[PDB]
């Protein structure tokens, strides 16, 4: 049981390095971590380093992930990037079950890592409400101005609840919109602490 | 005998009641200390040091809001630590000079693994903490009574999911077998999880895990992964939906299938990775 201490980074640009926790459950079971972050689109460039790179964690323990930015600011610099770190875990092979028809399973935690240019002007506790919106009868547009990447979840059409959404910075999303509708969008968010924001109205654009 | 609240405000001879407003940590994780320390804040005097001594202890300390249902923790008063919420009057330390001296009082605050986001509220009354002062000269037992109120919140970050797993599971059902994977996830606080395989694969639908291993490889086999008859193919979210502090069994089973064409005798084994994304 090899779990992280967040559910997400938040990578301030400029940092030299930010740390997120592991701990090692299992009482006794040692684990090999294992991590890297993939880039938006899924693959494993080298913009963000973590070290160690691989370690052991035995029995009940907990130790220290070092993110390090290896994107010398080549990223944009008014808006967060979105990234995805990885932490495996990885078991160890058991020398009694070798002449066995085995399955083993390598538990993985994946979480959202954003570069935040750290120079904007609208502080983020200020962009939930900024998020506007674009309702037909099957086509609700989520749309965020911000330089944040919106974690919009708990979305209402006021009555029908409908799949949660990511609404990239100055960008938009569109659910879709189930016609069980109303108007009276409602939504809560997940700020950098991984806490729902409070329930505000959608207020189309 | 008297104090005074760095801040500005006093509670003269004979006792009273004062507020002292603390700007605490933004951000504190669980397993944790927050630290409240006072001795920053309260100072107390002697009055008539050359002919009096002064006696104060920490005749109690409570606990309100948030501090009481998401923390747990201890105060260190004068070298020495006590449970708090306080149980006992604390041992007496003395004030002997007109010169303000603090008052050695600190909160050592944990929050708990179910402390939310914001686990204390910005102006929120904290705790309240009992200063009792009494001396060598005469029957004076005074109460100076100090309401903390903290200026700002404590967030406490959500931590992640706790994946149970037994262990290495032996598929050993031989070839046609099929067990069922003992596999659940909780977390201390409630949220959306989803999750997806990987690996490598044998077949164009890509769910078929390649047998690894190598005592006569049984060539011809695989293992593939079910979840209550639906096939998983490998990077194809599984969305659980809210995950809480009840366990929630992902309903696994490994099953045998076939990627080429004759199945031959051996061993099959097989390793794959689960990747639980969060929201
Ligand atoms: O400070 C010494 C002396 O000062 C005043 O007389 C009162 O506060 C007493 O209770 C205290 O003992």
């Amino acid at each position: 049981g090899v779990a992280l201490g967040a559910t997400r980074v938040i990578y301030p640009a400029g940092q030299k390095q930010v740390q997120l926790a592991v701990t090692n459950n299992d009482e006794n079971s040692t684990y090999l971590i294992q991590s890297w972050v993939e880039n938006a689109d899924g693959v494993k460039d080298g913009r963000f380093i973590v070290t160690p790179p691989l370690f052991a964690m035995k029995g009940k323990k907990e130790n220290t992930l070092r993110i390090l930015d290896a994107t010398n600011n080549q990223l944009p610099q008014d808006r967060e990037s979105l990234f995805w770190m990885n932490v495996k875990a990885i078991p160890s092979m058991d020398k009694s079950k070798l002449t066995e028809n085995t399955l083993q399973l390598a538990i993985i935690s994946r979480i959202k890592l954003y570069y935040r240019p750290a120079k904007l002007a609208l502080p983020p506790d200020q962009a939930a409400e900024k998020l506007r919106f674009r309702r037909s009868a099957n086509s609700l547009t989520l749309i965020n101005p911000t330089p944040y990447y919106l974690t919009v979840t708990e979305l209402n059409a006021g009555t029908r609840v409908l799949e949660n959404a990511l609404v990239p910075p100055m960008g938009e999303s569109t659910v879709k919109l189930p016609s069980d509708a109303g108007s009276n969008i409602t939504y809560r968010t997940i700020n950098d602490y991984g806490a729902l924001t409070p329930k505000m109205t959608g207020v189309m654009e | 005998f008297a104090c005074k609240t760095a801040n500005g405000t006093a509670i003269p001879i004979g006792g009273g009641s004062a507020n002292v407003y603390v700007n605490l940590a933004p951000v504190v994780n669980v397993g944790q200390n927050l630290v409240v320390d006072l001795s920053t804040q309260i100072f107390c005097h002697n009055d008539y040091p050359e002919t009096i001594t002064d006696y104060v202890t920490l005749q109690r300390g409570s606990a309100y809001g948030g501090v009481l249902s998401n923390f747990s923790g201890t105060v260190k008063y004068s070298g020495s630590s006590y449970p708090f919420p306080t149980t006992s009057e604390t041992p007496r330390v003395v004030y002997n000079s007109r010169t303000d001296k603090p008052w050695p009082v600190a909160l050592y605050l944990t929050p708990v693994s179910s402390a939310g986001g914001v686990a204390i509220k910005a102006g929120s009354l904290i705790a309240v903490l009992i200063l009792r002062q009494t001396n060598n000269y005469n029957s004076d037992d005074f109460q100076f009574v100090w309401n903390i109120y903290a200026n700002n919140d404590v967030v406490v970050p959500t931590g992640g999911c706790d994946v149970s797993a037994r262990d290495v599971t032996v598929t050993l059902p031989d070839y046609p077998g099929s067990v069922p994977i003992p596999l659940t996830v909780y977390c201390a606080k409630s949220q959306n999880l989803g999750y997806y395989l990987s690996g490598t694969t044998a077949d164009a639908g890509n769910s078929i895990f390649t047998n690894t291993a190598s005592f006569s490889p049984a060539q011809g086999v695989g293992v593939q992964l079910t979840r209550n008859g639906t096939i998983i193919p490998a990077n194809n979210t599984v969305s659980l939906g809210a995950v809480g502090t009840s366990a929630v069994s992902l309903g696994l089973t490994a099953n045998y299938a076939r990627t080429g064409g004759q199945v031959t005798a051996g061993n099959v084994q097989s390793i794959i990775g689960v990747t639980f994304v969060y929201q």
